[PDB]
């Protein structure tokens, strides 16, 4: 009962055989916001079924090396149909998400993976190796975009924090031997009601590999690692021009 | 009945147990308002194609959908709706000089096989129990309509069969005869269901006469008797030959139809009547092709 | 729960623990005629238990290159045990039947099987392959015996038909990943009451490999195919001296 | 709202459903009496990280 | 339901996901001595949470020549721990037993083991071979201790009685296809209340390979089997000093 499982929203369909249950990030559903909460006047737009459905971003090669990836939320769909055009028409911006992640293999195949989000993933520099450089990171490393960045310290997480504490986090993992998805759903987090989508990040997307891949030469080499995520209960307001940048 | 084998038992249960039944759909079925849906152990979705049923999902399972109310009807696709559409079912050809009816009378086996349009229509079941309504149109070759007497008459099997067009079998005592003229219209009567079976049935997979089947008596296979109605004749009504040369053409149109058991529609060319025969060199597929099926 | 089964009927017991459900076909059981629908007048005779049992056939090899089998009913029987002596002394025949086909392979085999039940299965020529011969199938073709008879042309049925819509027809499919049996049960299908059962064949039993077999070389590369049928509700009426032929 | 999609639908709920709540806990939690088991079918050692 | 199970006993556990239930030997618990049964004024004393817990004597290795063991009862625990203490340290002793049976392997594997509890296992000599001298057992070969003693005389037990009769006593097997462990409960075997713990067996145990282990060149050829047992309702009563001979 708990290993199928099937989620529908929109006009889009994900089956799984192999799941671990679904993980509810902090106790709470997303919703919408209240009058107590909201201090703009104008009325919100809710296109509902034209951006609450399924995207797929991007497939990852693992291979017995890798470090891990990250992604932005919700810099990844920025570009991606109505969403993005209702993002980048509009000022304000409210959502949640839901986030399954992929990843197949046979039964003599053996490897882990740790997927969390961290609201407020701050990136940070190796400050030219010795701390006397007050760098920052380039724009590319900060808002990778749709195809992700991977990381270079993954014991720091790029950020200098462990990663041995990051299953404080909303966290599942994908065990090869067990199963072979993960499902989490996170409503909206933030200090404040509405906040622009072209200017800040929510959270972000880890996938680390803690345990390495392994297999008998001759199986199959190639494992793929595929990301879909969803918005839920989306809000706009302050219709303007269309701008990119 | 004593012992408690013969009062516990089941033999003699003539009732059939049926799993299903039908029920009234006029219209086609209506669609419902569905939302979204995030759970684990309901799978719509996934099925399993090897108990032998159809898929079960259902629009609003897939996808989110809104209330639509479904009035179309379903009254074109029944079996009369389908079925009571006149056809040409055979021909007749009268000549003056000639090798096949020079005499001035003809002899018609009763068949439907002899015309492809309605042979794949009637042979898509294996069970058929209907009434008939034949419509005979005579005329010219060229189509021309000339002052002349015709007679029809519809010999049941065991009745002597006519020989001449001045034989002593067209008294018609017994066996219904039509009498008609070219330049009335074309002459339709009404036909009932003769065959001594409970419905014609146009696949007979066995022989029909007991004893050792050889080689030379291979044309009897497939053949069934409670198929053969008996036999159409036509003739010029006179002593004299005919001035004209005639051609007569049946359309026959079915009416309160029952049907059994479909079976695969046919797939290639007939060849013979009564004959699942086919072309060996030359089998087409079902439709057309394409080169590459990554493309259009 | 739907996946073994076990069915007993007379002194014989079949158990399976791989089954896909059992199919009725055209949703009715076998049953006795009544007295509405009969003709004859004499009391026909029902030997009950020596009869209806289950009965199994011939083992057939399946290879990476077969193309398909089919039996013909109730001819298979017409020579073995008291169904025979019973169906060869009498005149009137009627019953139902329920049938049972095996084939097991490993976990690293593949495959896919169409077993099907045609009423009336008519089998043709090829009109001496131009369509200018009026020939026939001889003896052997058509009522093959209990050994089967091996298709020539699979896609036409060999009369003429695809195979894409032989589903029409109560079925079943083995499929070597999921099961390894399939069980369909008939009941007594006829225009007539009562009919011979040395000159008219009900219906055909059609097993296609629609997928075909593969396996790595190591494994085993015998793959048998075994057929297992009973009569349920078998009457028989017109006793006379013994006829074969 | 006449169409039976506005009717039904779930937009505009700004209510936050919870699947926990607090409660009181001034103190460490006891500790109760156990016996030995020997049963089938409970497993309280085995999980599912 | 009845594959996982857990046993929790003093303040040790065992967990298996491989199992075939639980054997009740002569379907009865262990319990103490009443007051119409026993004999002695003084009364015992009850330990409880420091004798009944979970033992572990050795590992043994099963070879595809292997012929078999058997152990004492309560012979193999008289020098572990407080239980060895107290049986070396009182006159009388009483107690019910668990035993649990570890073997695992793959599922390339082949195997079968019969493990069965046969009380007053009594062991003979070959009589010189012709049955002319009357020779008696070493020391050894009766009380091996906790490091067990290997069958001479499989088939005849070491004693002149068939093997293929050894299912009448509490027994399970462990078939590598099936399960992995076997677990038998006994109660207090005697014609007495009472017996010394250094004079008397009450049983032994019994672990034979009834079909020989099989398995190909490349997989893993050290499958091991280990003895894990605890005793139940412990008793002991006429203190003195210490003798362990
Ligand atoms: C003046 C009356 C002329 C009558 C014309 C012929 C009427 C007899 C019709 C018999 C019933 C028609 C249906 C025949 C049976 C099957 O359809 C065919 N044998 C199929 O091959």
């Amino acid at each position: 009962s708990d290993r199928v499982a099937q989620l529908t929203i929109g006009n889009s369909t994900i089956t799984t055989q192999e799941a671990a249950n679904i993980i509810v990030g902090y106790g709470e559903w997303p919703s919408y916001c209240s009058d107590s909460d909201a201090t703009a006047v104008d009325k919100p737009t809710r296109p509902d079924v034209s951006v609450n459905r399924f995207y797929t971003l991007d497939t990852k090669l693992w291979e017995k090396s890798s470090k891990g990836w990250y992604w932005k939320f919700p810099d990844v769909l920025t570009e991606t149909g109505v969403f993005g055009q209702n993002a980048q028409f509009h000022y304000l911006y409210r959502s949640g998400f839901c986030i399954h992640v992929q990843c197949n293999a046979s039964k003599f195949h053996q490897g882990a993976l740790l997927v969390a989000v961290l609201p407020e993933y701050v990136i940070g520099t190796v400050a030219g190796g010795t701390g006397t450089e007050d760098s920052h990171p380039p724009y590319k490393q900060t808002q990778p975009g749709a195809d992700g960045f991977e990381l270079q310290h993954p014991y720091v997480l790029d950020a200098g924090i462990p990663i041995s504490q990051l299953t404080v986090c909303p966290h599942q993992w994908i065990n090869l031997r067990t199963n072979n998805c993960a499902t989490i759903i996170v409503p909206y987090i933030n200090a404040l009601p509405f906040d622009s989508a072209l200017n800040h990040c929510n959270f972000g997307l880890l996938v680390v590999p803690i345990s390495p891949l392994d297999y008998d030469q001759g199986a199959t080499p190639v494992i793929p690692i595929t990301i879909t995520l969803a918005p839920m209960c989306s809000e706009f307001a302050g219709l303007r021009q269309a701008v990119t940048q | 009945d004593r012992v408690a084998d013969v009062i516990e038992s089941s033999i003699g249960d003539s009732v059939s147990r049926a799993l299903t039944h039908a029920l009234p759909a006029p219209t086609g079925q209506d669609t419902q308002v569905s939302s979204h849906r995030l759970d684990t152990g309901k799978v719509p979705a996934l099925q399993a194609a090897e108990i032998g049923a159809s898929s079960n999902a259902s629009d609003e399972s897939m996808i989110e959908t809104r209330c639509v109310l479904n009035s179309h009807s379903t009254a074109e696709t029944t079996l009369d709706s389908f079925f009571s559409r006149a056809g040409l079912v055979g021909e007749i050809d009268l000549p003056l000089k000639g090798t096949t009816n020079p005499n001035g009378y003809a002899n018609w086996d009763i068949d439907i096989t002899g015309y492809a349009q309605m042979r794949r229509k009637v042979e898509l079941f294996t069970y058929m129990r209907f009434d008939a309504e034949f419509t005979f149109v005579a005329c010219t070759p060229t189509g021309e309509v000339v002052p002349q007497l015709l007679q029809y008459m519809f010999v049941p099997p065991g009745a002597p069969k006519p020989d001449s067009r001045e034989s002593l079998a067209w008294q018609t005592a017994t066996n219904p005869s039509v009498f008609v003229k070219l330049s009335d219209p074309p002459a339709q009567v009404s036909v009932p269901f003769m065959s001594p079976a409970s419905a014609y049935q146009w696949f007979y997979d066995g022989y029909p006469t007991f004893g050792e089947h050889k080689q030379e008596k291979d044309l009897e296979y497939g053949a069934c008797p409670n198929n053969m109605m008996g036999t159409f004749s036509v003739r010029t009504v006179g002593t004299s030959k005919s001035k004209y040369p005639l051609v007569v053409r049946i359309y026959m149109r079915m009416k309160h139809v029952r049907a059994w058991i479909p079976r695969p529609m046919r797939n290639q060319n007939y060849l013979f009547k009564a004959n699942p025969n086919y072309a060996g060199n030359s089998i087409k597929p079902t439709g057309t092709s394409r080169t590459a099926i990554t493309t259009l």
